[PDB]
RNA sequence: AUCCAUGACCAAAGAAUCGUCACAAAUCGAAGCUUACAAAAUGGAGUAAAAUUUUACUCAGUAAUAUGCUUUGGGUUGAA
């Protein structure tokens, strides 16, 4: 036979928890506030160092050795902090497990891991990560006028993520 | 549509009011909330059933849901709740709830002792039951506590909020997880979540794995956040024919 | 008008005293000149009328021509674009102009009754390739040039082409000279050296008269829609060959044929028609042997299990222990013993009643006190009276437009009397999935509510449809049609059957639901049928 | 004159066409009995192959029943999808069967009739 | 609150059932925010259709709307004519068949449209649920003279 | 001339039904609900009021009901 696979796309979400701040209630200014880049000290080790880091403690070696045979990150930007993962179809729960109990990744803090979708074949989770961003750049543009938007922190960003890094057939 | 019913509010019994602060740390946290995924919300409030409830009608809930959260009805659509959490300890000190039945939607109730928790499924006016996942409970609770109050309609209820504070409350969530879902055979199960922060919250395809690796069938995963979650809704709302 | 017709044929057998007729299925009758006549048949109701013209050939004349004639039906849009493609004439004829014209309508509905084409066409080889009729200068077609074709019909040029095929000296002098492959492939080089010199030219030309011209008529049939190519014979293969070079036309089996008259709500002669002679046979005789031989071939319990089958119904008879009649087949004759006997049970009680507790085991006396009795009155009737020996019978008549309805210790057998029945097209509001020989009750009185509050929608407190309820149950006397085809109908996007129902229990019923289940399951799913016009 | 006391049958035929293969992939016929969301999955998933025939807008078209359900979708693209859309008016013709008015079935004489309706067309661009 | 229309974001109280007040509204509120500044006034009969009316004597009245006897050396006979939901319908058989005879004497004449929509919030299936529906709205200019200094950019020209 | 048990060889076939799984899009995947109309376009049918015109209404019932409904996914007439 052949070995099964699971793809899982992870975001990563930079609430603001700050007080003194009085942000406005819409539905264009929660998104382009919560979905600022990742600073950049953030790299493709940090996020595998925390993800295994976070399943030895909160599982065991019968816990982290049945992930840990499969376990390998492909694909992830920072203009848009989305990122994919791979690993077995029936020890995939586990990651997820991983992926919540975890927080404060390598020094930078204050952010949510969120996994959005799991799919056995990558031909599809590209489709869905397009179909993602366009929905996206498409409820940023009809609030208002879209350029009251000008601060560019992910306008730019959906269109160049094309096919740039993508590649991985 | 997805159901969370354990935001807290944050006042601690009848006398202080709320402050600045903490009001706007609710408002972070419900925008939070409503971008994750979920669209009805409710907001709890605890007392201890052993003190002086206001004689008046009103200002017995201190929510004041229409004032304010007025600009997040609209401008998005999801929509709030009001539940109150009665905390139950002694047999007796009275206050029937037949009061503050009008005042609210969802009543629960948190049992301590023994006495307090036989009491609980024996003859109130709860709709769902709750417990301190935080440490101690006291254990050995058995089918036949807990059988005659599911048997009628009541729910329980888990919170997960307690396994991402700190590890020590962890290890106790996940211990007594475990024996509340044995004891009832996997029966009227719903799930909250404790946000005290916005950060303590969490998406749904993650949650229902770390609940179905805990001991519930995957089929009861899928309707923890759902079609339960929204029947005890629809029968509080349809309580308020009171007037 | 001599327009084509399309109906049911019968037998009629006036010559001595009593007589009757027996339905045999469709046919196709084109009038000529008000004294000739062409009828087309399925080769298996061919000779069974054939015999009966010859009955007067005194009078008449046949020409069993079956041999000589062939035939091609086209479906689709564009068809008549393809077809035209690969003709072209020999002489300046109205009738091609027409032809030219109407090959650009796509959507052939618009058209009236009558589209009758017919001329004579040069051999389809000398083009080589097929090519359009340069009909992209021209499309500004209106709905004022249609009407012109219901006034400007060319009768005598039909008539004349026509009259090329009744005749078989005339369609043997078209094959006059029928060139080889090697001298028309020669005739095709002798245009590289031609006198104009600025043409360059493919298609060989035409001679005046050392040259064949094939007679040629298209028709159009409405009831199924689609068009009728009539030819000569032997000029089938050199046409089909083009016609197959088309870069989207594709052929098709008899299966699809099947499929293609289903989606449209129309019936199908071979398997369809069990009030014929031979529907009958192909229902009781040639499915069922085709079905039992790979069932009772099969270790038991690897198959499912017939007559182990729990709350089918409300209340259980002892006679059946699982199901119902047959497992193989449409059962038509345990139909017509249950409703006779369900009809008799109400002589003068109206109140029908299902079992006594042990009255008694059985002049050879049957009595007719419980529908249990009914019931075991019927297995008697089968594997012991026609599994050993042969008996005919027609249990099945068609709707009739006269009224004969109602019926009532001489003759009061329960096979001795025709059950009329009709038609019906059934689709579902919910889910569900009719497969073949399924079975069709009416709805009861009580839960009459339900089902009307299930057909309106009842959700859940999520907001979906509520599904997993109470499935209340019928008796076994409500029990009124059979399903004979059906599947997923993409016309609409749910699941549809078609099927006949028997005609007494339709014209009282307080609404328009049906309660449909398979054979071999519990499960009743709802439904509202439709009348089909046959 | 004469008053249209024509209640017998009368067989509604569909308005005449004519396609090119290019209006074949570039048009939707929106039906009376169509449901909303069919007809937005419809539309939605042309909008996305409609490059590679060489064109620049999609042809919803509709009369009768679907003008106002048709006017509707329209609005659905116009805003909150943020698309620009032109409005034409047209005028249609179609064809209808009357009869020519022992006991005979459906199989009468047949004429024809003329009967113009209006109905509109909406382009939807990319 | 979960009812009444909602134009342009902002709440309104007027019912969808009467139709009167509705086209009042819609008459006197946004057609001069579309139709913008003409010198303050423009010569523009306004015309309002509903579902119950008698064709005829209202293609009679929009002949006569765009000729006052015939007006010499004055303004331009302009008319804008809307409607809205079901009544729909009722206005393509006017506007056509006014077009049909008009051109009887080989005259021409510019036709330019618009559409826009009314919101409405309603009760869904259950109480948890709300839903929101569209209504259509066209408005339409004829002029029966050449291009006009109006600004008709997002208008469509037929 | 009969039966039972063990073993060898040949041959047939490789279970059916019901329910749940968050997004103006979804799911581990796929598909369907596009021959534009109620004979209200020989320039529809009627009711009320005021000096043909002006102002108010009735008539469309399988009516229509909004990211909604329905079907299906390892050897389909064993070996892919």
């Amino acid at each position: 036979v052949r070995l099964k696979s699971r793809y899982i796309l992870f975001e990563i979400i930079f609430p603001p928890t700050d007080t003194n701040v009085e942000e406005s209630v819409s539905k264009a200014d929660i998104l382009l506030s919560h979905h600022r880049a990742s600073p950049a000290d953030v790299s493709i080790k940090s996020i595998l160092q925390e993800i295994r880091r976070s399943l030895s403690l909160n599982l065991g070696d019968y816990g982290s050795a049945k992930c840990n045979s499969l376990l390998q990150l492909k694909y992830f930007s920072n203009k848009t902090s989305t990122g994919i993962i791979r690993c077995h179809r029936e020890d995939c729960d586990l990651v997820i497990m991983a992926l919540m109990l975890m927080s404060k990744i390598g020094d930078v803090d204050g952010l949510i891991v969120n996994p959005v979708k799991v799919s056995g074949t990558i031909k599809k989770i590209e489709q869905f990560a397009m179909r993602r961003n366009s929905k996206i750049l498409n409820i940023i543009k009809c609030s208002q006028s879209s350029h009251l938007s000008d601060n560019d922190f992910i306008i730019n960003d959906f269109k160049k993520i094309g096919r740039e890094n993508e590649n991985e057939n | 549509m997805l159901v969370d019913l354990n935001v807290p509010w944050p006042q601690n019994s009848y006398a202080d009011k709320v402050t600045s602060q903490a009001v706007n740390n609710l408002i972070k946290t419900l925008s939070t909330l409503h971008m994750l995924g979920y669209t009805h919300i409710a907001i709890n409030f605890t007392v201890n059933h052993s003190e002086k409830f206001p004689n008046d009608v009103k200002l017995l809930n201190p929510i004041d849901i229409k004032r304010r959260f007025g600009e997040l009805m609209d401008r998005t659509g999801l929509k709030l709740y009001s539940r109150i959490t009665l905390i139950i300890d002694d047999p007796s000190k009275g206050q029937s709830l037949s009061k503050i039945s009008q005042a609210f939607d969802i009543v629960a109730a948190l049992p301590i002792s023994e006495k307090g928790l036989t009491l609980s499924t024996t003859n109130l006016d709860i709709d769902l039951l709750t417990f301190q996942y935080g440490s101690r409970l006291p254990t050995f609770l058995k089918h036949k506590s807990i059988c005659s109050c599911v048997n009628r309609g009541v729910k329980l209820e888990i919170v997960y909020g307690y396994a991402l504070r700190d590890v020590q409350a962890r290890r106790q969530f996940v211990s007594n997880v475990r024996s509340v879902i044995r004891s009832s055979r996997s029966r009227g199960i719903v799930i909250g979540s404790g946000a005290m922060s916005p950060l303590e919250c969490r998406n749904i395809l993650g949650v229902t794995s770390l609940i179905k690796n805990l001991g519930l069938p995957s089929d009861r995963c899928s309707k923890a956040m759902g079609d339960l979650a929204s029947l005890v809704l629809l029968n509080g709302r349809l309580r308020n024919k009171s007037h | 008008g001599q327009v084509l017709f399309q109906g049911l044929i019968y037998s009629f057998n006036e010559e001595n005293g009593e007589d009757s007729t027996k339905p045999l299925g469709p046919c196709d009758v084109f009038w000529v000149q008000k004294d000739t006549a062409i009828i087309r048949l399925h080769p298996s109701i061919y000779t069974q009328v054939f015999n009966i013209l010859l009955q007067h050939k005194e009078k008449l004349t046949v020409q069993d021509c079956r041999y000589s004639l062939a035939s091609v039906t086209l479906k689709g849009a564009k068809a008549l674009e393809s077809l035209a493609s690969c003709l072209r004439s020999t002489e300046y004829s109205k009738s091609f102009e027409q032809f030219k014209m109407v090959s650009m309508i796509t959507d052939h509905n618009a058209l009236p009754q009558r589209c009758t084409f017919a001329f004579e066409a040069i051999d389809p080889r000398h083009l080589a390739a097929p090519k359009k009729l340069n009909d992209s200068q021209r499309k500004t077609v209106n709905s004022d040039d249609i009407l012109s074709l219901h006034e400007n019909y060319p009768q005598d040029e039909i008539n004349a082409v026509f009259n090329e095929l009744c005749d078989p000296e005339s369609r043997t002098q078209s094959y006059n000279n029928q060139n080889t492959l090697k001298e028309i492939s020669a005739r095709r080089y002798k245009l590289l050296t031609a006198t104009p010199n600025s043409i360059n030219k493919t298609t060989v030309p035409f001679k005046e008269s050392d040259d064949p011209s094939i007679p040629l008529v298209i028709i159009r049939r409405l009831k199924t829609r689609d068009w009728i190519v009539v030819l000569p014979w032997f000029w089938l293969l050199p046409l089909w060959h083009l016609l197959n070079r088309i870069p989207r036309m594709y052929h098709i089996g008899l299966r699809q044929f099947q499929q293609i008259q289903y989606e449209n709500k129309q019936l199908y002669f071979p398997d369809d028609y069990p009030f014929t002679q031979l529907g009958y046979i192909e229902n009781s005789f040639y499915k069922k042997e085709a079905s039992k031989t790979k069932w009772d071939r099969k270790p038991m319990g690897k198959r499912i299990n017939f007559e182990k089958i729990k709350d089918i119904h409300n209340t259980k008879l002892p006679a059946y222990s699982g199901e119902i009649g047959d497992f193989f087949s449409s059962d038509w004759r345990f139909l017509q013993i249950l409703r006779n006997g369900i009809d008799y049970l109400q002589r003068n009680d109206k109140t029908l009643e299902l079992m006594d507790s042990k009255k008694t085991g059985q002049q050879g006396v049957r009595d007719i006190n419980c529908v249990n009795d009914v019931l075991e009155f019927c297995k008697d009737y089968e594997a012991k009276t026609k599994a050993m020996s042969l008996s005919i019978e027609e249990n099945i008549p068609v709707a009739l437009c006269k009224n004969r309805k109602c019926q009532f210790s001489s003759s009061f057998s329960l096979t001795f009397f025709p059950r009329c029945i009709i038609a019906v097209s059934c689709t579902l509001l919910e889910r569900g999935h009719p497969k073949d020989n399924a079975r069709i009750y009416q709805v009861p009185e009580k839960d009459l509510e339900h089902w009307l509050q299930l057909a309106k929608g009842v959700y859940r407190p999520n907001g979906r449809k509520d599904h997993d309820l109470k499935i209340p149950l019928p008796e076994v006397h409500d029990l009124i049609g059979f399903i004979t085809s059906g599947t997923y109908h993409l016309n609409c996007g749910n699941g549809m059957g078609i099927g006949f129902i028997d005609h007494h229990a339709a014209i009282r019923q307080p609404t328009r639901y049906v309660l449909i289940r398979n054979v071999g399951t519990n499960t009743y799913r709802l439904g509202e049928w439709s009348k089909i016009s046959v | 004159n004469t008053h249209n006391k024509s209640t017998k049958r009368v067989t509604k035929h569909p308005s005449l066409k004519t396609l090119t293969h290019k209006q074949i992939h570039t048009t939707i016929f929106v039906k009376s009995t169509t449901p909303y969301v069919s007809a937005l999955k419809r539309i939605n998933k042309f909008l996305d192959s409609v490059h590679k025939q060489g064109s620049s807008y999609v042809a919803v078209l509709g009369m009768g029943k679907a003008v106002e359900k048709t006017l509707a979708l329209g609005c659905h693209f116009q805003d909150q999808k943020n698309k620009k859309i032109e409005v034409y008016t047209k005028t249609i013709e179609v064809l209808d069967e009357v009869i020519t008015e022992d006991v005979e079935d459906d199989d009468k004489e047949t004429q024809l009739k003329k009967r113009a309706v209006s109905g509109v067309e909406l382009r939807i661009y990319v | 609150m979960i009812n009444g229309v909602y134009y342009n974001e902002i709440s309104r109280d007027l019912d969808i059932s009467s139709s009167t007040q509705c086209l009042r509204f819609l008459k006197e509120t946004v057609i001069p925010s579309l139709a913008n500044n003409g010198n303050n006034s423009t010569s523009i009969q306004y015309h309002g259709i509903s579902k119950n009316d008698n064709i005829k004597k209202s293609v009679n009245k929009l002949d006569k709307q765009i000729n006052m006897a015939d007006r010499s050396l004055g303004l331009q006979q302009v008319v804008c004519i809307f409607s809205y939901g079901p009544h729909i319908q009722k206005m393509l058989s006017i506007l056509e068949i006014f077009k049909k005879g008009y051109i009887k004497n080989n005259k021409k004449i510019y036709q330019w449209n618009k559409l826009t929509s009314f919101d409405i919030k309603r009760e869904g299936r259950n109480e948890l649920q709300e839903e929101r529906l569209k209504v259509p709205i066209l408005v339409t200019l004829v002029s029966d003279s050449e291009i006009i200094d109006l600004n008709l950019h997002s208008f469509t020209k037929q």
